[PDB]
């Protein structure tokens, strides 16, 4: 039972509110505004069946942008590898990574 | 450095808040055709120190407690909220600039009832918990107009920045454009503070402040002290939001002395109705929240929600 | 309507205020001149960049500098 | 930060001198003095709750002064008069039903 | 994920089977379902802004609204219960046994 | 050390959960809930969600909990081993998740949790001369419309309701 | 008579004036005497630490004007 | 069927409705003890 | 020697601060109340001294026994005084309170407060007048100035 009245009447009751590529106050992206308008603009009519299995890489790429669980395991990886140098005395870090640089601009 | 700024607001308040019982008992003093304190110090300067010394000397009253958890968080609630009521107050420039300091001021005042409330779980009365929950119920019910007149005065100036409302007031006092939110307000804070005449605890028209009975009470230097740092904290914060001074930004102090003398000036408008008027009886300060002041002030809620798109003078955002 | 209108404004003056400041911010800002130009204000407020367009070859009335004659004025609130 | 470090020190002046009120009294030994359900009231619970609701309708009231920003003024105006409306109809209703009574 | 809703969620949990194990209380356990509320308060206002989804910025107010009248709701059918038995204890609601 | 001071706010949020849901008296569970609210709004904070801190402070704090603790006081008498074993057994349970998760960076309760502190998942953009989550909440108006007509309606059936269900006729 | 409550008041008054005259000097003190930079937007924040960035002795209250450029 | 664990029970009222199964006292005097302070009152509250 | 000294500043501090600011509790019982009361008047106006008028029965460092003690409120009394928290102080006001008065022979007058309470001051008239119940507390006052408290704890 969902009698989809929004439809029948033509108005917009929530539509809004749903996903974050919609229409935004002042104009304000979200921080995966790019991968959800890839990811419906792929997965739109063709049906949730076939979104499954066709829309895979880009709800992949738009769920890693959301949790940046890959994005964290690879930090997670490339710190853990660099103390574990500092702890065999096998690297030392660049003076752009100790804070003694005078930042760019 | 900013410890040092800490220290030079919290210090003086405490030393305002001593020297306001002087104040208020020599105004008292001469509004009822006698004198206040004069012996202590000269022209009664000692009376504070003298007083403050002998309370801090005094026994622990008689009786123990039901909750002495709730015994010793009570009065630092009170003096904690009392302390950090003062941190966004923009007197030019304030200790805490925040984006949402008049929220942070509302929020922070809506917290204070829980040393009425704990105090009164920590009492081993039944009689002075049902006062607490009087005492509470006041304050809860001041806090709806608080909050609304509140909104309807930022409606004119933009935004929760209280350091915005110094720039607001630059061309006229903002009483004038709302007097009646401000005499309301003004009322309303009066009967946050539990200050006469609404201070039902404090005197008669209660179940429990009735000779020789039970319930220990805390300490009576805290309470009063977060009350009285209460009290001057809202006629400054009155002061800002109504009746707001000019501002060099060369030179500060002009700002300080003139809102430091408008402060003084309310502070002593407190002290003047405390000792003008009889007390209200508990259900006729709930008549006037709930049928005088709360229609009243959804209705100017409303003209001043409709009165900046009407006037064209809507206030800018930042 | 005017005898009762006295009563209630003799019985209960707050009511009777209440109730008229509550009429008045109701049918005011239809009846007012300067409620457009609340609207004509907040539109034009910035609070973003104005993202160019690309000049294809016919937009008259996209300006190509700030002070050209053509597009969008504020002379109207300059003015008032 | 500074925030933090303030509220800290606020505390920190609260709980010293909670200590020296509780203490410091202590000092001076005095005489050892050995000497020898609540009733209900619906109408406190009824400004509790009276209260609880009105401060829920001024959660939903807050963002007006940011609301007035907006380019939308037509619903911002109709909106914002209607939850006052709301506000004050709750508060009607709340009169007309005997609620405020013996606490008005 | 972020280390946080591990918090949040287990918050939530252990609101939960404290809502979800009564000791006497009636109150203890509206104060239960309501720190449930307050974690799914915080774990939703950590979501939208994280994500900088703007719109559901006004989401974890209206969630706060509905669900304190429902606290609302309830503290009025414990005042009720208090009023027929003179406690807020649970074992008194057992008359829906027979 | 203060990198983690969103993890330490919610491992203190954890514990005060623990410490109310353990239920001493809805007293105390009632002073325990203000304290997680605190640490809670202290966490929203942190990520830059200022006014939700603020009505968790108002709102939940300000209101709500004062109506809890007015009603614990009016319909409970004024104030063990199975409360403080149960507050030791989600101490415990807690602090070797913080063990686990500080001891391998990566952890599996029901999902997978990183081990970092979450300062990594910031933007490093700015929202110029405004607060996106205020414009949010401002939009409540504008954009919100049939949301504020339910929201309205419910609280206005609420005052109904409490109306007809504590008068007792 | 009357006059008798001024020391008091002047005593309080005094503590009053304390804490924003104390505030403005040391906003003045810290940030090289002008006022302390008001950051409540996030492009107020970015310009405050492009200064001190722009600054070199992480500061953000050292001015560079067009002594800086060539 | 009654077995030996529910056999204790009743069946319910014919119009559901259960028997209920008082207000304050207070003992009242002057607050400050200057102009009367002499007055015991017992009082009989009903909120 | 130098620890005497200090207990001497000291015991002048404490004892500064606790006659200077007297906080009474009266029992209106009698007619003395009325010149308590006028003693509270603006023309002698023990406020100037500290002393407040009407302040709480619980936080209060001296009970003025102002009237007539009666056998009914005797246990009123005592319980009052055992409610006082230290330093507390009684001042006995007028002849029923010193000595059961023109009542003295009477089945239900308690004869004086002395038989319930440990009397400090007696202030003697019927009614003794409100600038002679003022001597009376700033007797008390100078009583309360030459107590040795530490100065005993230091020869102890
Ligand atoms: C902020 C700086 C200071 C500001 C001013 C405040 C200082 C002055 C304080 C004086 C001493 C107060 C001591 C405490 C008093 C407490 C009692 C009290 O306040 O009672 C309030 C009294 C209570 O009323 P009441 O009890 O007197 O009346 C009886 C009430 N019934 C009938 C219900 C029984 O009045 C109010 O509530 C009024 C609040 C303010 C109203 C403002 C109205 C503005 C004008 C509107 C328009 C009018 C014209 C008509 C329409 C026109 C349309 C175009
Ligand atoms: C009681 C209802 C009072 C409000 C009536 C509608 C007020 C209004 O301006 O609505 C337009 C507003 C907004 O219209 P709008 O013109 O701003 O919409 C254009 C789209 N945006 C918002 C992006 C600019 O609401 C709607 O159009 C939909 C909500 C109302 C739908 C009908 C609700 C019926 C409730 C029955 C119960
Ligand atoms: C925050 C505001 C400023 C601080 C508060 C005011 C400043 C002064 C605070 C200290 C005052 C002196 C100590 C407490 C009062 C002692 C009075 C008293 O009765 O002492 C007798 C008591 C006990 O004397 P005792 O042994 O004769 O006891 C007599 C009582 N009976 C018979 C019932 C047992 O003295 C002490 O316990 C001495 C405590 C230390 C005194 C001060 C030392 C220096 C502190 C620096
Ligand atoms: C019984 C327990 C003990 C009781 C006594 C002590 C507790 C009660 C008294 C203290 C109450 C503390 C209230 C703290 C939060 C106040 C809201 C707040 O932080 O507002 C200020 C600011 C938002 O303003 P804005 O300008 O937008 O942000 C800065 C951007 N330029 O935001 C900021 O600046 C954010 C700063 C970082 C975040 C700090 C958050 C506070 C710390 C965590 C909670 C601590 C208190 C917990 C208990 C509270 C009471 C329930
Ligand atoms: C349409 C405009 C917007 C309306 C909605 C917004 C209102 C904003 C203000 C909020 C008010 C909330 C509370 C309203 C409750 C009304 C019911 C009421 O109070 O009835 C009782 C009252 C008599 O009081 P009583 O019962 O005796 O109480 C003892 C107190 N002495 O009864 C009365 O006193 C009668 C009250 C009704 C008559 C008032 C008439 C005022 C007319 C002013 C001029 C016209 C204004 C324009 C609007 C049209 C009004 C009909
Ligand atoms: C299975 C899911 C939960 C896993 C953790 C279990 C923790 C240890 C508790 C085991 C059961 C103890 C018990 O008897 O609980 C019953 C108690 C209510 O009984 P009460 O009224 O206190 O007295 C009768 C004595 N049984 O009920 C309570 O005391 C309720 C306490 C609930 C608080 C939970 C706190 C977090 C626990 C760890 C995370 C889950
Ligand atoms: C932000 C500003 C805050 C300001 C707060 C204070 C406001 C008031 C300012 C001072 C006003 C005058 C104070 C006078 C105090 C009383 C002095 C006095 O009369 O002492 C007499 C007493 C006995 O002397 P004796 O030698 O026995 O006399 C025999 C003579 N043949 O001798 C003694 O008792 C010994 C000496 C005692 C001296 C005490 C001095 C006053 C101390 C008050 C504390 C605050 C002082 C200011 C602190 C901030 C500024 C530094
Ligand atoms: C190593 C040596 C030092 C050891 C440690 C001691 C440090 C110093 C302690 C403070 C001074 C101790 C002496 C206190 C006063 C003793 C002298 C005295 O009794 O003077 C009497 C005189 C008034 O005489 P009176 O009898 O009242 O006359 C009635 C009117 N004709 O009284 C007066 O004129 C006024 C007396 C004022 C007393 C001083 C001011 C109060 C104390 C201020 C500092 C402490 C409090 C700090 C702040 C507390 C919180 C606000
Ligand atoms: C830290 C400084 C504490 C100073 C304490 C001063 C207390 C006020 C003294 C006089 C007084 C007033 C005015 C007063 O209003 C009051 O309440 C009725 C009292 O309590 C009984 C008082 O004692
Ligand atoms: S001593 Fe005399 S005048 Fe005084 S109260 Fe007693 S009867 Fe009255």
């Amino acid at each position: 039972p969902f009698f989809d009245v929004q439809k029948k009447l033509g108005v917009d009751l929530d539509h809004w509110m749903t996903i974050q590529s919609a229409e935004q106050p002042h104009r304000i992206p979200a921080r995966c505004h790019a991968f959800e308008k890839e990811w419906i603009e792929c997965a739109h009519g063709i049906g949730s069946i076939r979104a499954e299995k066709e829309c895979k890489i880009e709800f992949e790429d738009f769920r890693e942008c959301l949790l940046r669980q890959k994005t964290m395991k690879r930090l997670n990886a490339i710190k853990r590898q660099r103390d574990k140098l500092i702890k065999e005395g096998k690297y030392t870090p660049p003076p752009h990574h100790s804070g003694q640089e005078d930042l760019r601009p | 450095m900013f410890m040092i700024n800490v220290l030079t607001l919290i210090i003086p308040i405490l030393l305002a808040v001593a020297f306001l019982t002087l104040v208020e008992r020599k105004v008292l003093g001469y509004m009822q055709f006698r004198k206040g304190p004069n012996v202590v110090g000269p022209y009664g300067l000692l009376q504070p120190i003298a007083d403050a010394i002998k309370l801090f000397i005094k026994e622990p009253l008689r009786p123990a407690t039901s909750s002495i958890s709730m015994f010793i968080l009570a009065p630092i609630l009170a003096l904690t909220l009392a302390l950090t009521m003062w941190i966004p107050l923009p007197m030019p420039y304030p200790l805490i600039n925040m984006n949402l300091g008049v929220l942070f001021m509302l929020a922070m005042s809506s917290l204070a009832v829980y040393s009425i409330l704990w105090s009164g779980w920590a009492s081993n009365s039944k009689y002075a918990l049902i006062g607490a929950l009087r005492a509470v119920a006041q304050t809860i019910s001041y806090e709806v107009t608080l909050a609304i007149i509140l909104l309807s005065v930022l409606l004119m100036n933009g935004s929760f920045t209280l350091s915005t409302l110094i720039i607001t007031q630059e061309q006229v006092w903002l009483i004038f454009p709302a007097w009646p939110l401000a005499m309301m307000w003004f009322i309303s804070t009066l009967a946050e503070t539990n200050r006469a005449p609404f201070d039902l605890t404090e005197g008669e028209s209660e179940l429990v402040s009735g000779f020789n009975v039970e319930y220990a009470a805390g300490p009576f230097a805290l309470f009063f002290m977060a009350e009285y740092a209460n009290i001057i904290m809202m006629n400054i914060f009155t002061t800002t939001l109504f009746l707001g001074a000019f501002h060099n930004p060369y030179m500060p102090e002009l700002y300080t002395i003139n809102f430091t003398i408008k402060s003084l000036l309310l502070s002593i408008t407190f002290l003047w109705i405390r000792a003008s008027y009889p007390r209200f009886r508990y259900d006729q300060l709930m008549h006037l929240l709930w049928k005088n002041f709360l229609p009243l002030t959804l209705a100017l809620c409303m003209w001043h929600v409709s009165l900046p798109i009407l006037l064209s003078s809507i206030p800018p955002q930042t | 309507v005017a005898a009762f209108l006295k009563n209630v404004w003799a019985k209960e003056p707050v009511l009777v205020a209440s109730f008229a400041i509550a009429g008045l911010a109701v049918i005011l800002p239809t009846l007012s001149p300067y409620t457009k130009y609340s609207l004509m204000i907040n539109r034009a407020t910035p609070y973003n960049y104005p993202v160019p367009l690309r000049d294809d070859g016919n937009m008259p009335d996209v300006p190509s500098h700030p002070q050209d004659p053509q597009g969008p004025s504020l002379e109207w609130l300059k003015r008032l | 930060m500074n925030l933090m470090i303030t509220l800290l020190t606020n505390f920190t002046l609260a709980t010293l001198l909670v200590t020296i009120a509780f203490w410091l009294p202590q000092l001076n030994v005095y005489s050892e003095k050995t000497s020898p359900r609540l009733p209900f009231s619906m109408k406190f619970f009824l400004v509790a709750i009276t209260f609880l609701l009105f401060d829920l309708e001024i959660a939903l009231l807050l963002p007006l002064p940011w609301a007035s920003q907006t380019t939308n003024l037509n619903t911002m105006l109709t909106m914002a008069l209607l939850l006052i409306f709301l506000l004050a109809v709750s508060l009607a209703y709340e009169w007309t039903q005997k609620g405020l009574e013996w606490t008005e | 994920m972020s280390l946080v809703y591990m918090n949040i969620m287990m918050a939530f949990t252990v609101s939960l089977t404290g809502l979800l194990m009564y000791r006497s209380h009636l109150m203890s356990s509206l104060l239960c379902l309501e720190g449930m509320m307050l974690s799914l308060f915080i774990l939703a206002t950590l979501m939208i802004l994280n994500s900088h989804f703007t719109l559901a910025s006004m989401m974890p107010i209206i969630l706060l609204v509905f669900a304190a009248c429902e606290a609302a709701l309830g503290l009025s059918l414990l005042v009720m219960v208090s009023n027929t038995y003179g406690t807020d204890y649970v074992q008194n609601l057992n008359l829906l046994q027979c | 050390m203060m990198t983690y001071i969103v993890f330490i706010l919610s491992i203190i949020f954890v514990m005060g959960f623990v410490g109310f849901s353990s239920k001493p008296s809805p007293i105390y569970g009632g002073l325990g809930l203000i304290v997680s609210g605190g640490v809670g709004c202290g966490i929203v904070l942190n990520f830059g969600g200022s006014f939700l801190g603020l009505m968790v402070f108002l709102i939940y704090l300000g209101g709500m909990m004062v109506v809890f603790g007015y009603t614990t006081a009016m319909a409970t008498e004024q104030y063990n081993k199975v409360v403080l074993g149960t507050f030791i057994t989600g101490l415990l349970m807690e602090f070797l998740m913080v063990y686990y998760v500080l001891k391998d960076k990566e952890v599996e309760i029901v999902f997978k949790f990183n081990g970092m502190g979450d300062w990594v998942i910031y933007d490093t953009g700015d929202s110029g001369f405004f607060s996106e989550e205020a414009m949010g909440i401002a939009a409540l108006y504008s954009y919100g419309t049939w949301l504020v007509i339910v929201t309205g309606w419910s609280l206005l059936i609420g005052v109904v309701v409490i109306m007809e269900i504590t008068r007792g006729n | 008579m009357w006059f008798e409550v001024l020391p008091g008041i002047a005593v309080m008054g005094v503590c009053l004036f304390i804490p924003g005259m104390a505030t403005a000097r040391i906003h003045r003190f810290s940030n090289g005497g002008r006022e302390k930079r008001v950051a409540h937007y996030s492009y107020q924040w970015y310009l405050m630490e492009r200064d001190r960035r722009v600054s070199g002795v992480n500061r953000y209250y050292v001015s560079k004007g067009l002594e800086n450029i060539d | 069927y009654p077995t030996k664990e529910t056999a204790h029970w009743k069946p319910p009222p014919w119009n559901d409705v259960d028997p209920p199964k008082s207000n304050l006292t207070l003992n009242f005097g002057p607050q400050h003890p200057a102009a009367h302070g002499v007055l015991r009152l017992v009082m009989e509250l009903s909120g | 020697s130098r620890g005497e000294y200090v207990v001497a500043k000291l015991d002048d501090l404490i004892n500064w601060a606790r006659r200077s600011s007297l906080w009474p509790m009266t029992f209106g019982l009698a007619c003395c109340a009325v010149e308590m009361m006028h003693m509270a008047a603006p023309r002698y106006d023990m406020d100037r001294f500290g002393v407040v008028f009407r302040a709480s029965p619980r936080q209060s460092d001296v009970m003025i026994v102002a009237g007539t003690l009666t056998n009914k409120m005797a246990p009123a009394l005592r319980k009052v005084y055992d409610q006082m928290p230290e330093p507390r102080y009684v001042v006995s006001m007028g002849s029923c309170a010193n000595g059961g008065g023109y009542y003295h022979y009477s089945y239900s007058v308690v004869r004086g407060c002395d038989r319930i309470v440990p009397v400090d001051i007696y202030v003697p008239g019927c009614p003794p007048t409100a600038e002679a119940l003022l001597y009376g507390i700033l007797q008390l006052q100078k009583k309360i100035k030459r107590e040795k408290r530490l100065r005993i704890w230091y020869r102890r």
